[PDB]
């Protein structure tokens, strides 16, 4: 990432061409960045919920085998 | 024998019992609600019925 | 007969609709007795469906007909029930305690859990298929006053089957609805803090030696 930093202060500032190819492809990156207050945001709560949920069965299910 | 030093112990920390000294000094509560249902089953059908 | 006489009908309504097929009178209180005793049992253990059809798709209940009266009023209350006729279930119930609870033996002692019960099992079914009704309107529904539902729903409520409130001023009854992930979250939690404790206990009475 810092790599392509300050690859862009040259361009503006030292005459490096203007490659409208590197330019043209990072609008992707920035029109697909993740948003949050999203119903996606909240769909992510749940799921984390789930995965806590099945992670604490399966810890006091060690605790059983252990004790025999 | 052991365990026994212990059990003596504790009982002299109370003195004596307790236990025994009380009787030697001196929704389960709900009523039947069908009598009281009747009751208010009449009244209330009595007005209904001739309103 | 031992599971009757005691508070327990799970186990009961299991042997006692099971003798609707076979009954033995030899040293055994005659079949009538059953019939009536098996329709008891019957309402207070099955859930809607299966409970319904052993208490009335049983050929048996039928061809016996209401040959004595106490078999009628208790028929009569489960075809109410059922039907979700709650005009006549009041009158019915009061029949039954009556004629069928007292004059058994077994239920002499559990009268008055089971008449109470039966209150609750019917306001709950009611409450369960409406995200909201009206005092007046319930009241009239049963046979009842306004006042008298209102005291009679609030002993009901902190006891937990109807799973409901009032709004007073408004006049309107909210049920509340947490029947979904939520309410299977709080469970499984309750569940894992039984077996939390057990370990404990046992763990630690090893651990000294």
């Amino acid at each position: 990432l810092k790599d392509v930093v300050e690859y862009l202060d040259k361009v503006i500032n030292k005459e490096l061409p203007i490659n409208h190819t590197i330019l043209g492809k990072l609008q992707d990156v920035f029109n697909l960045l993740p948003n949050l207050g999203t119903p996606d945001d909240d769909e992510i709560d749940v799921e984390n919920h789930d995965r806590i949920n099945i992670s604490n069965n399966l810890q006091k299910a060690l605790t059983v085998k252990t004790n025999d | 024998t052991k365990k026994k030093n212990e059990e003596i112990n504790k009982k002299s920390l109370e003195e004596d019992d307790e236990f025994e000294d009380f009787p030697i000094d001196t929704d389960d509560v709900e009523v039947d609600d069908d009598f009281t249902n009747e009751l208010k089953a009449e009244l209330d059908r009595y007005k209904r019925e001739n309103q | 007969i031992h599971c009757l006489a005691v508070r327990n009908f799970k186990e009961a309504a299991k042997l006692l609709v099971d003798s609707l097929a076979t009954f033995t009178s030899i040293e055994l209180t005659s079949y009538e007795s059953i019939a009536t005793y098996a329709s008891v049992t019957g309402l207070f253990t099955l859930e809607r469906t299966d409970l319904k059809s052993k208490v009335i798709d049983s050929p048996e209940l039928l061809s016996l007909i209401s040959t004595t009266a106490a078999l009628q009023s208790i028929s009569s209350l489960t075809i109410s029930l059922y039907a979700s006729d709650y005009a006549s279930y009041f009158p019915y119930l009061l029949e039954t305690y009556a004629n069928v609870l007292i004059p058994c033996k077994y239920l002499n002692r559990h009268a008055d859990f089971f008449v109470r019960e039966m209150r609750r099992k019917v306001y709950a079914q009611l409450l369960e298929s409406y995200k909201t009704l009206s005092l007046k309107s319930m009241a009239s529904a049963f046979g009842v006053s306004v006042a008298f539902l209102d005291n009679d729903l609030g002993k009901f409520i902190p006891n937990k089957q109807l799973n409901c409130v009032i709004d007073r001023v408004n006049g309107i009854v909210e049920t509340n609805r947490p029947d979904n992930k939520n309410a299977q979250y709080h469970l499984l939690v309750k569940q894992g803090d039984g077996l939390l404790t057990k370990l404990q206990k046992y763990g630690a009475a090893v651990r000294l030696t």
